[PDB]
């Protein structure tokens, strides 16, 4: 409780920066790349998905198969991520 | 011309209809944006006694079947059961079909854009190897008189002979002048644990071949699964190789991309390779004299700070019964030594001590 | 800083233009604009009522 007390205090601002971030598509993995602005993608449920990369990530920072940050609603590469023992 | 007057409202109305195309055309991009996911396509033809009957069977990613006929703009390499198709939220409507081929271990076998070494590498094989080289440029810039001659090339060429003669890299020193996609295949590459593997791997070359952009695919040590056989596994090389051949055969369309394939021995030579598609460029690749393998050693080793006191005669005298790659063996072996042996310039006595260090 | 009670009168024309737009109403995101004239605070009522063309975007 005493470390969530000035966390509690500073969940305030959680609320205005809920709206952002809250992205999640279940991080899923790209396969290959036939042309730049289509990207063939598949999700961890088996299910195949395709769409076009967005403006805040560049072409030259997508790697084959690489787990990145992707949209729930319109589906696009918010932000990429870094990450076995 | 007063009959001709009313041609002016023709064309005012087809320009108004030039002008009126581009909303319904301009939809197009916001409504055909992107196809959200992938679902397969299974063609199955209907009947519905216009009133015609045309029909397909669709099956998504996520295992769900739907309903929905043959629909989209013209088509002309569709309407085969492939995958990756445009399709929209909802609706499963089919938008952009475009073929998939996941499973990149076959894919991605051997992605090579073009080789370094080129055909003037190697000296004392014109007579036989200009044959090849025609045969290369020729079916890639006279596809014009291809129809005032009507000539269709062979799609198999043999290039057969003893190991060791560097077939493998003087055949892609050829695939750099043919300027197209290099892709590599290895015989023991078919044999796999699971069953009906071979047919994808042949079906996958053939995907490549048959969908990508003119390439050049070559195949070596093809001789080490051609066995005749009279349970074998070399018989289910005979399932996916009679398959190739029946690929090969039946398909008169085969007038797109070669198949080059290499034998290192033509001790079990399989009979039904005889066809204007399967391999019928049989010539004959000897063993290199010491003529010759002094021509590729020179040409090959004209790099190096090679002594201008070479006769040739002691480096052919030691030369005997050798091969291609042996003497580039000899040559990258010679380029080995010659760093360590302080001396810059190569000497006379590295041929022999390479010769007799490998071999 | 003011509030007052609002009710929203809804005639047949809306209602009706709503239902051939909830036969239309196709899982595809649809479009549509309300209208009318606003006479006080506290009511309001609605007319005029059409259907927008559908887009990828919804």
């Amino acid at each position: 409780a005493p470390p969530a007390l000035w966390d509690l205090a500073a969940d305030k601002q959680t609320l205005q920066s809920e709206q952002p971030l809250q992205v999640a598509r279940c991080t899923k993995i790209i396969n290959a790349d036939s042309e730049d602005p289509k990207y063939i993608i598949n999700v961890k449920q088996f299910a195949k998905f395709v769409v076009d990369l967005s403006d805040q990530v560049a072409p030259t920072d997508i790697e084959e198969g690489m787990r990145v940050g992707v949209d729930r609603n319109k589906y696009q590469i918010h932000i990429p991520l870094p990450p076995p023992t | 011309k007063i009959m001709k007057s009313e041609v002016l409202r023709v064309t005012h109305e087809l320009q108004a209809m030039k002008d009126k195309i581009k909303e319904n055309s301009e939809k197009i991009k916001v409504n055909k944006t992107l196809p959200y996911l992938v679902s397969n396509v299974i063609e199955l033809l209907d009947v519905d006694p216009q009133r015609k009957g045309k029909c397909a069977v669709i099956k998504t990613s996520t295992r769900q079947t739907y309903f929905l006929p043959v629909i989209g703009l013209v088509d002309a390499e569709k309407l085969k059961p492939g995958d990756l198709v445009g399709v929209n939220k909802d609706s499963y409507l089919i938008l952009e079909t475009l073929p998939t081929e996941y499973d990149s271990r076959v894919k991605a076998m051997e992605v090579d854009e073009r080789p370094t070494e080129q055909y003037s590498d190697i000296g004392g094989l014109d007579k036989q190897i200009q044959e090849l080289v025609e045969a290369i440029v020729l079916p890639m810039n006279h596809k014009e008189k291809f129809e005032n001659l009507g000539i269709q090339p062979p799609k198999g060429v043999l290039m057969y002979g003893p190991p060791g003669t560097g077939k493998t890299l003087l055949a892609r020193a050829c695939a750099a002048q043919t300027k197209a996609t290099f892709l590599k295949l290895a015989g023991p590459q078919l044999v796999q644990m699971f069953i009906g593997d071979g047919a994808k791997l042949v079906r996958d070359a053939f995907a490549l071949a048959k969908e990508k952009a003119p390439s050049i695919i070559f195949i070596d040590e093809l001789d080490a699964i051609g066995t005749k056989r009279f349970k074998a596994g070399d018989r289910e090389v005979q399932r996916t190789m009679l398959e190739l051949l029946n690929q090969l055969d039946g398909f008169q369309p085969n007038t797109q991309v070669k198949v080059i394939a290499a034998t290192n021995r033509v001790d079990i030579l399989d009979p039904a390779l005889l066809r204007s598609g399967r391999l019928d460029r049989k010539i004959e690749f000897p063993m290199p004299n010491e003529e010759a393998r002094a021509r590729i050693m020179q040409i090959h080793s004209r790099k190096m700070n090679v002594s201008p006191d070479v006769n040739y005669e002691e480096l052919a005298r030691c030369t005997d019964d050798f091969n291609g790659a042996q003497c580039k063996a000899v040559c990258v072996e010679a380029g080995m030594i010659a760093l360590r042996r302080g001396a810059t310039e190569l000497t006379h006595e590295d041929y022999m001590e390479g010769i007799l260090e490998v071999q | 800083a003011v509030d007052t009670a609002e009710q929203v009168y809804i005639s047949s024309l809306a209602l009706l233009k709503m239902l051939k737009h909830g036969r239309a109403g196709v899982p595809m995101e649809v479009m549509g604009l309300m209208l009318g004239e606003f006479v006080d605070d506290y009511t309001v009522r609605v007319i005029d009522v059409f259907a927008m063309p559908q887009s990828g975007t919804g």
